[PDB]
């Protein structure tokens, strides 16, 4: 014989924080044999990328 | 397609003072010697050499 109206809440996430990471920074910085470690190992950082 | 890194243009490095003066006078410039059957061993040490 007689209603209530009530209001509920539901919270749903959407998107996060976008991430860049830099690759050769963080792996080892400043050095060339860094980089022709880096480079003998194919592709293993441009796929993360 | 790459990354911005500035490089340094320059490096400096930092180190404690040399204390303690490493006696390195007394032993190269004496008035007398020992014997070179009798040699005096004189060690060094606590100290940063220089």
């Amino acid at each position: 014989t007689n209603f209530t109206i009530s209001v509920t809440t539901e919270i749903l996430p959407v998107s996060m924080t976008k991430t860049s990471v830099d690759c050769t920074m963080y792996i080892c910085g400043d050095s060339t044999e860094c980089s022709n470690l880096l480079l003998q190992y194919g592709s293993f950082c441009t796929q993360l990328k | 397609t790459s990354n911005f890194r500035v490089q340094p243009t320059e490096s400096i490095v930092r180190f404690p003072n040399i204390t303690n003066l490493c006696p390195f006078d007394e032993v190269f410039n004496a008035t007398r010697f020992a014997s070179v059957y009798a040699w005096n061993r004189k060690r060094i040490s606590n100290c940063v050499a220089d």
